[PDB]
RNA sequence: AAGCUCGUAUCAGUUUUAUGAGGUAAAGCGAAUGAUUAGAGGUUCCGGGGUCACCUUGACCUAUUCUCAAACUUUAAAUAUGUAAGAAGUCCUUGUUACUUAAUUGAACGUGGACAUUUGAAUGAAGAGCUUUUAGUGGGCCAUUUUUGGUAAGCA
RNA sequence: GAGAACAGAAAUCUCCAGUAGAACAAAAGGGUAAAAGCCCCCUUGAUUUUGAUUUUCAGUGUGAAUACAAACCAUGAAAGU
RNA sequence: GGUUGCGGCCAUAUCUACCAGAAAGCACCGUUUCCCGUCCGAUCAACUGUAGUUAAGCUGGUAAGAGCCUGACCGAGUAGUGUAGUGGGUGACCAUACGCGAAACUCAGGUGCUGCAAUCU
RNA sequence: AGCGCCGUGACGCAGUGGAAGCGCGCAGGGCUCAUAACCCUGAUGUCCUCGGAUCGAAACCGAGCGGCGCUACCA
């Protein structure tokens, strides 16, 4: 309609939920730091489970956001080995999506010792321009109703552009 | 034990309001008050510097000393078989200017201006203020307002 | 989704503007509230709010009533004065502090003396209460919401107010040039900063890069033949005029007050009255339940 | 009423009794027992490391039933856990456990 | 009325039985009632019923009491 | 008890007018928090014992429904309770200051001037204020109303 | 609530709703949402000299607290605290 | 009358769904050499006001809308309560006399007002 | 009537707010013709229930259940 109201990717955050801090931390936040190209954050076990054998402020997990066309080169890697097929889930219903691969070390990248394998969540938020007047800092709004993101135009829009298919599990 | 600290009792009198709690209103904060003037006593709660204790909350009292951010109320407090002045360092967030003493200014004003337009024309203006006195005669007229109404009622049971 | 009607009942709402987002309370409170001894002196606030094409500064006193402007100036009038770009750059947050002291200062009354700082040097330097005479206009900058960052445009215009007469109380931690490592501030580049040089020198860098983005960026620049080296003496003339006549000549306000009443009057939807909302509901229940 | 009261002394293992009216005060020990890991044994003298890697090379290493048997669990290994009970100035090993998990 | 009668005597102190002038457990009488269903005002429940209003959301008050506005 | 300074007042176990303060009585629970009776309609990727997307113990939600609270509450009395109703006042000039203001701006205290006998509601006032010094007492009990413990008590 | 490899009712990530139904050492009550909560940057005003005041009250002490004054400071762009 | 800056009272202003918005303003918006800040120029910083859009914000309207506000001889002088009697009743309690007096309930309206300054088909 | 204590593997019992241990008992293999002894190896717990505080309770708090007790004196 208004070329102001298309769909386009604000952030995408590749996860990585290790189960314990150490050496393993360590080997999934140099791959999230060269994956990404920035350097990423760590984050700290909200209560002590124990069953996973995890403590509080453990530092358990590694994420980072990227955006730009940055993270659209990145999606655009992490979809072959989905061979751009994701399915009717992975879609919600705020608009955003997400998929995770259990080995992106070994998609594009260089594999070698000492770094390990791992498995990354990527989680793609959209939005459509006018996103700003729910971070701002002054006169902070709400997104009106026709301007939402849904799971219909997020799928829509994943079909049209990168060609793809859905509900295919 | 017993237990008589600085604040017991104060459960529902420290509350704010329903629905009016969070910050103070700046008209709170630009009022003046001069040494003289009469106010009332009424803590907020969400304020807990410069409280009055729970036994002057209602009191009214004589500013007689004005610091940074508050004033200096005086009240007699009965003590025995006597009042003791007793001197309070209060925030102006617990204070507000006595509107009967309000009034009382405007009448002085109204007074002298009754006065001062006595002693041109219209002699023995009577100042004083007089209490409800009672009525004078008068004709009530019936047409178009004639009298009609019943007597008791049963009683009925309703249930 | 579905707020409850107990919600609904219990929930406070916040003061108006807090709910427009556009007054802190909190930091108003203390800005606003007055040392009681002072009684009735007003507490001066140099209100700077920046929108997007325009700069508002503002001489802001208050009462119960409501604010009460002794003052304002706005960016949009420089061209009068000979600044027809840039309107929101930090220069132009300088220029419009020194247009809203030096008209404070006319309407007050304090231009014989309290010239401020005439030759700028980017110098960290209050106004000083001169010997046997008045004390300065002393006023305390209102930031708003914005965030305290070092080359803030609103420092930018507390820079130009101080240098412009104006007393009022700051530190040379927040203006550019202020290192931090060490606490020295860089009256050369506080002077680029303040006379425009750091957009002059984006000019020729930029053009000397290339010009595809050149070309779009700085368009009245060349519709106007100004060279970047051509921006100091252009600002400098802009503070001559606004230290020579600072006397705020309004617009000539074509189209009266009640033409444009007239105006904007007849294309603004009213309420219905009560009579006409019955009738929509009556005419509803036979539309929706008349046997379609 | 009194009271009669019998005790064991914590250290010397020598039984005390004291007698007492019921409602006058009497004094009770700020006694803590503190884990320690069991490092080497070399002149009686245990030496001993907090949860930390900081050392308490300080407690005499016990002559007892329990210290000999502390001894002989120690010189095949399985790293133990010493309880330590600390009231009064006075220092004593009390008791020694395998540790569980992490093998 | 026997039955209730018969409950009294296991309460202390005095008890009346009053007939209501109510619909059953309803706070309406008879012939106000008998004008209700009469009308569509009235919409059966799991043993007591509900009501239908001049207030409120006019489609909802279609979506419930249908046979009404007829 | 001794009085002292004065001679109708800087007053009052009271009302009126004006203005505050309060969270008890009552009320409320298809309003918050707790408590609580019964069905109705939807939600099994929320576990229903059942055969290939179901009436059939549940839990959740929604609209209802019965009953409650010293340590619950939106609302909220009556009685009791603070203050004011002027001369130590009000207004107009212009004086002091080392405080205050951007300021010859305020703040507080003043000089001079004006306000008349209703000097700014009612009723009363038995004299009004003030001081010293000292006795006995420091087991209480009863009644109306409010009220705690207790089955209760000529009980506490 | 809806989603994301292992990951499941409970590990991390994302969005929407969210008047506080959380948190604020510790009883309970009160208070607080661009904060009094959470995270971060500085710091020692948890300082010096005394007087006045409030509560318990004999208008004593003790404990605790309130508002100024004269200094020296902390923090902040500053009002201010 | 519209809009903006700062506000006063702090829902008649809030919330849910939808519709409309000349002009100006505001906003979304484009960019990263500079000051500055981040995991991330998303927030914040700076530059342009140019490349574009009223899609969203914002402002108004619509709704037998929710909430909120005001009123009623609506309930109801009911509940409660001060004073009084050698009133009534075995009592719980109740009436009367001289006074004060609710809250639920029902119905009806209403859904921001406004101060200073600038600008506007 | 008031008050105190105890409840943990089949049994008897330890137990330091970071998921529980001794002795027997039991189980598997071996030796014996076979059982026991003996040798080599394993396994066994809502910590009486039901809630609460704590990131996390066997331990702390509130109740409920089942046992053991103590006081019971001057008349
Ligand atoms: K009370
Ligand atoms: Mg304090
Ligand atoms: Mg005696």
């Amino acid at each position: 309609q208004n070329p102001m109201r298309d769909l386009k990717i604000e952030k995408l955050v590749l996860n990585i939920s290790v189960g314990e801090s150490g050496d393993r931390l360590t080997r999934a936040s140099k791959v999230l730091e060269q994956l990404s190209g920035q350097t990423p954050v760590q984050s700290k076990a909200r209560y002590t489970v124990r069953t996973f054998g995890i403590r509080r402020n453990e530092k358990i997990a590694v994420h980072v956001t990227v955006r730009g066309p940055k993270a659209e080169e990145i999606l655009e890697r992490g979809l072959k080995v989905k061979e751009y097929q994701l399915r009717d889930r992975n879609f919600s219903a705020t608009g955003n999506f997400g998929f995770g691969i259990d080995e992106h070390i070994d998609l594009g990248i260089k594999y070698d010792p000492s770094i390990g394998i791992f498995g990354m969540d990527f989680y793609v938020v959209m939005n459509r321009p006018g996103a700003r007047v729910t971070r701002r800092k002054r006169c902070k709004g709400t997104v009106g109703n026709s301007h939402k993101t849904t799971k219909e135009d997020t799928v829509s829009w994943f079909k049209q552009k990168y060609d793809a298919d859905v509900l295919d599990k | 034990g017993k237990s008589h600290g600085y604040r017991s009792r104060t459960r529902y009198m420290f509350q704010r309001d329903f629905r009016k709690h969070g910050a103070v209103h700046l008209s709170t904060y630009l009022k003046v008050y001069k040494v003289g003037d009469i106010v009332d006593i009424k803590a907020n709660g969400s304020i807990q510097k410069g409280m009055p204790h729970k036994f002057y909350q209602g009191k009214t009292g004589v500013v007689y000393n004005v610091t940074k951010s508050s004033v200096g109320v005086i009240i007699n407090k009965m003590v025995g078989n006597r009042y003791l002045e007793k001197r309070l360092n209060l925030r102006v967030e617990h204070i507000k200017h006595s509107k009967c003493r309000q009034e009382f200014l405007e009448r002085v004003k109204a007074n002298a201006a009754k006065r001062a337009e006595a002693k041109a024309q219209g002699v023995a203006v009577q100042l004083k203020r007089q209490p409800a006195q009672p009525r004078e005669s008068r004709i009530v007229s019936t047409e178009g307002n004639v009298p009609q109404t019943l007597a008791p009622v049963p009683y009925e049971t309703f249930i | 989704d579905a707020k409850s009607s107990a919600y609904s009942s219990r929930f406070q709402t916040p003061f108006r503007r807090r709910r427009e987002g556009k007054t802190d309370y909190y930091q108003r409170k203390r800005l606003v509230t007055q040392h009681k001894a002072k009684y009735n002196t007003p507490k001066y606030r140099l209100v700077v709010r920046f929108t997007n094409k325009d700069i508002i500064c503002q001489i802001i006193s208050s009462t119960i009533t409501g604010d009460v402007v002794l003052a304002a100036a706005y960016s949009h009038e420089l061209p009068r004065y000979g600044i027809t770009h840039g309107l929101t750059n930090w220069a132009a947050a300088y220029a419009t502090g020194l247009l809203i002291a030096r008209r404070t200062l006319q309407k007050l009354g304090l231009d014989e003396t309290y010239k401020g700082v005439e030759e700028v040097e980017g110098e960290y330097e209050l106004t000083e209460a001169v010997e046997d005479g008045p004390r300065p206009f002393k006023v305390f900058l209102d930031i708003g919401l914005q965030r305290t960052t070092t080359g803030a445009r609103v420092f930018g215009a507390l820079k130009g107010a101080s240098d412009g007469g104006l007393y009022v109380p700051h530190s040379e931690n927040r203006f550019p040039g202020w290192d931090f490592e060490t606490e020295e501030i860089d009256p050369e580049l506080l002077r680029s900063y303040i006379f425009g040089g750091h957009v002059s020198q984006y000019m020729e860098e930029l053009a000397d890069d290339d010009e595809e983005r050149f070309s779009e960026l700085f368009k009245g620049y060349l519709a106007d033949d100004i060279d970047a080296d051509s921006l100091e003496d252009i600002y400098t003339s802009a503070h001559e005029a606004i230290r020579a006549d600072p006397a705020f000549k309004p617009t000539e306000k074509k189209f009266t007050k009640e033409q444009y009443a007239a105006e904007s009057k007849k294309y603004r939807q009213t309420k219905l009255s009560k009579e006409e909302r019955a009738a929509r509901v009556a005419a509803k229940i036979a539309a929706l339940a008349g046997q379609q | 009423a009194k009271v009669h009261l019998v005790a064991i002394d914590i250290f010397t293992g020598k039984k005390l009794e004291d007698l007492s009216p019921s409602t006058h005060n009497m004094e009770v020990p700020v006694v803590k027992r503190n884990e320690y890991q069991l490092l080497d044994i070399d002149d009686g003298f245990l030496s001993l490391m907090n949860m930390d890697g900081d050392t308490k090379d300080d407690v005499k290493a016990p002559e007892g039933e329990l210290g000999d048997s502390l001894q002989t669990a120690f010189d095949e290994g399985k790293d133990l856990m010493v309880t330590i009970i600390s009231a009064m100035g006075e220092e004593a090993a009390i008791s020694f456990k395998e540790a569980a998990r992490t093998d | 009325v026997e039955g209730l009668r018969r409950a009294r005597y296991k309460f202390p102190g005095q008890q009346k039985i009053i007939l209501s002038k109510k619909w059953g457990f309803t706070n309406l009488d008879r012939p106000e009632y008998l004008k209700k269903r009469e009308a569509g005002e009235v919409k059966d429940d799991g043993a007591f019923v509900k009501f239908l209003s001049k207030k409120g959301s006019l489609e909802n008050n279609i979506r419930e009491f249908p046979e009404y506005f007829a």
